[PDB]
């Protein structure tokens, strides 16, 4: 009748701009995992995440991972603008061989790992105004060392703390020192957080240890872009409506195929 | 997901000779191009928890004898036992703890090599008591032999049997280093009385030619 | 001393659940990553699960994902394994183990038997000697019991040399079955009487069987 009960099992690359993350998740692309750096500054109507994607950098968690994912996914871009943070008194550009960028050590491209310089680590107090007419998205993190000895060797202070403020948000994080299961060789962890700065607002960062610093901001847009988890191959054909199962005809008013859809689709109808 | 593959599965070594077990991982288990290798070796004897012998590919655990050595870096790893002693007879396992899901090699049985020894073969018809209960077990006994590789075949009026017999093997003897095997052909009482000749055929290296024990009256 | 003791094993019907526990001693339990490893009868080691110092990160093997949950209770130095929808292939000895990179301390383990079989004692049939050379084989077939284990001795412990008691096999009925054989001088068959002593405590079964020619 006029419930669409079949899909093709493939995802058409037209008319929508489809971006395949073969081996990369959107968050991993956002952070700049070295095997994901081909995605720098990429845009998309629909980002397609595969179940064969893997992280190959510093082990990390994102509190509210789903929300960061969906907001980047709906913005439709990874436009990153590098900004001139001044990190006085610390060593910048820390890397780890659990995240190689070729021969030597590496880190996420969009993050700046700060450690002591000499044997002091000062209280960083940095500001970054937003004088533009758009929303700035800042990604940053905090390092959770395995042991008290590792905490003191990297950041001097026995206990660190990160505080990021706007006038519309406040994020104060203290590291959680402790041993985690070996992941790609590491017992330590990084936690990732994010901060939106509206025009005329100013980003404030204060830290006496464990700060993983931002390098700049991602240009926030307001889009009809989105993201989808699917293993359907991408074919060069035409379809206005896409599901994780593949493309579907959109002439019939309804569809049994999947509640998740992108494009001008018939309505899901519970069979 | 990183897979561990050990090699050989089974190994026989003379007393005082050297043993060599090989382990391969499907992906690298080294930190960078560092010498940090997330690889353990274990020894496990019957009825006991494993014991960590070698940690980080090469570091001998406290109290582990000089004779055990490990090396390798990346995907290929080797364990050595240099002047084999009887207490070394056991199953060995490698183990990657680089990244989850963690996983073990499938195990390598290290046994003491002795000279060839032919099995004594015996056969045992079903007891009277068992036949009253409605079942019929025929047992073939392979006694005190070496090596372990032994082919035991059931024939029922010359029809090679499949899927109605089960066997099990003792541990290597503590002093004569042989094995023993018992195979049990099991039938209904009804199917048992259908046939007359029940035969056990044994093929082993120490036998000139395949040996057969058999009986009648089913 | 440094010690882990597991507990909670048993015979459980398929699809049911049961919770394993491990109590740690003689070290700072709260500062150690902890693992569960298991091993099915006659099979190799199989890694099960792992958890961080605080229980904040865990990992489990794909053979148990969705069904087994690992947690710890640092105020009781207690590792746990919550096992749901058990299946026969989950049968094995389960160890708790401390991480020092390579798992340097292990408990003695607790045994889990997932099966539909009802407790049942063995039948003991004689394997009688008959028609190699001055050496007679005789034995006992201990057939159709559940669950393990059974013990066998000959003449109340008095006959030990030349005795082979074999690993049980699990037949397709869900029941176990083993044999115990001894070789004896074929001259003493009309002379010396041979009894096998079988004991299956799970079913309160104790059986003596005479094996004569
Ligand atoms: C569109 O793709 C999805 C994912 O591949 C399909 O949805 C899944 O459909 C299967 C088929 O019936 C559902 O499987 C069933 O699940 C129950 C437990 O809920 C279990 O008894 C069986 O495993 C049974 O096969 C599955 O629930 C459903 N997945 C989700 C997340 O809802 C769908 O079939 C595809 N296309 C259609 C429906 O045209
Ligand atoms: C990304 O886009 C911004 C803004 O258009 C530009 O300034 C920057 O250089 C770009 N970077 C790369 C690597 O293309
Ligand atoms: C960092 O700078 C802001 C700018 O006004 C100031 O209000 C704040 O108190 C400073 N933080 C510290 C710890 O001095």
């Amino acid at each position: 009748e006029l419930v669409q009960s079949s899909s093709t099992g493939k995802i058409c690359n037209n008319p929508h701009r489809i971006l395949d993350g073969i081996d990369c998740t959107l968050i991993d692309a956002l952070l700049g995992d070295p095997h994901c750096d081909v995605f720098q500054n990429e845009t998309w109507d629909l980002f397609v995440e595969r179940s064969k994607a893997f992280s190959n950098c510093y082990p990390y968690d994102v509190p509210d991972y789903a929300s960061l994912r969906s907001l980047v996914a709906s913005s439709g871009t990874l436009e990153f603008i590098t900004e001139g943070f001044t990190w006085t008194g610390v060593t910048q550009n820390g890397g780890s061989n659990a995240c190689k960028r070729g021969p030597g050590s590496g880190f996420f491209s969009r993050l700046n790992w700060l450690t002591k310089s000499g044997s002091t680590y000062p209280v960083l107090n940095v500001t970054m105004p937003n004088n533009d007419n758009f929303d700035k998205l800042y990604i940053w993190g905090i390092h959770h060392p395995s042991t008290d000895q590792e905490q003191t060797s990297l950041y001097v202070q026995a206990s660190g703390r990160v505080t990021v403020s706007t006038r519309r948000s406040q994020q104060t994080i203290i590291p959680n020192i402790g041993s985690r299961p070996w992941v790609r060789g590491l017992s330590s962890r990084i936690s990732i957080y994010w901060t939106i700065v509206k025009p005329g607002d100013v980003l404030v960062i204060n830290s006496n240890g464990n700060l993983i610093a931002p390098r700049g901001y991602f240009k926030m847009r307001t889009g009809k872009s989105s993201i989808m988890r699917s293993d359907a191959p991408i074919d060069t054909c035409i379809s206005e409506c896409i599901t994780p199962n593949g493309s579907i005809p959109n002439d019939k008013p309804f569809q049994n195929v999947n509640k998740i859809t992108y494009g001008a689709c018939p309505k899901y109808v519970k069979q | 997901d990183i897979v561990m593959t050990q090699s050989p599965e089974s190994l026989a070594v003379s007393l005082g000779e050297r043993a060599t077990i090989n382990c391969k991982s499907s992906q690298s288990v080294s930190f960078g191009s560092s010498d940090k290798n997330y690889l353990g070796w274990y020894q496990q004897k019957p009825g006991q928890p494993p014991k960590l012998l070698i940690n980080w590919a090469s570091t001998r655990e406290s109290g582990v004898s000089d004779r055990f050595r490990g090396t390798g870096s990346g995907t290929d790893f080797t364990l050595t036992i240099s002047s084999l002693q009887a207490e070394d007879a056991a199953v060995y396992y490698c183990h990657q703890y680089y990244t989850p899901p963690y996983s073990f090699g499938q195990g390598t049985k290290l046994e003491i090599k002795r000279t060839v020894a032919a099995p004594s073969v015996f056969i045992f018809p079903p007891s009277d008591e068992q036949l009253k209960s409605g079942t019929a077990s025929v047992v073939c006994l392979l006694n005190n032999f070496y090596p372990r590789e032994a082919k035991v075949q059931w024939k029922v009026d010359n029809a090679l049997q499949s899927g109605n017999s089960q066997e099990s093997v003792t541990e290597q003897d503590s002093k004569d280093s042989t094995y023993s095997l018992s195979s049990t052909l099991t039938l209904s009482k009804a199917d048992y009385e259908k046939h007359k000749v029940y035969a056990c055929e044994v093929t082993h290296q120490g036998l000139s030619s395949p040996v057969t024990k058999s009986f009648n009256r089913g | 001393q440094v010690q882990l003791v597991e507990s909670g094993g048993g015979v459980v019907q398929p699809g049911r659940s049961l919770r394993l526990s491990c109590v740690a001693s003689g070290f700072t339990f709260r500062d150690s990553v902890m693992h569960w490893v298991r091993q099915a009868p006659g099979k190799g080691l199989e890694w099960v699960a792992v958890t961080s110092f605080d229980g904040g990160e865990s990992y489990s093997a794909d053979s148990v994902k969705g069904r087994f949950t690992i947690s710890r209770d640092n105020s009781k130095s207690t590792l746990s394994l919550q096992m749901n929808i058990l299946r026969p292939e989950d049968t094995g000895v389960y160890y708790c183990a401390r991480d020092r990179g390579g798992l340097d301390v292990w408990g003695q383990g607790t045994t889990v038997t997932v099966s539909g079989a009802s407790t049942k004692g063995p039948s003991v049939f004689p394997l009688a000697p008959s028609s190699s050379g001055g050496t007679a084989a005789l034995g006992c077939l201990v057939k159709d019991y559940f669950p393990e284990p059974v013990t066998v001795s000959w003449n109340s412990g008095a006959l030990t040399s030349g005795v082979h008691t074999f690993p049980a096999v699990l037949q397709s009925s869900g029941l176990y079955s083993l044999s115990s054989v001894v070789t004896v001088p074929s001259s003493s068959l009309g002379t010396q009487t041979y009894i096998c002593n079988v004991n299956h405590k799970p079913s309160n079964t104790k059986v003596d069987k005479r094996v004569e020619p």
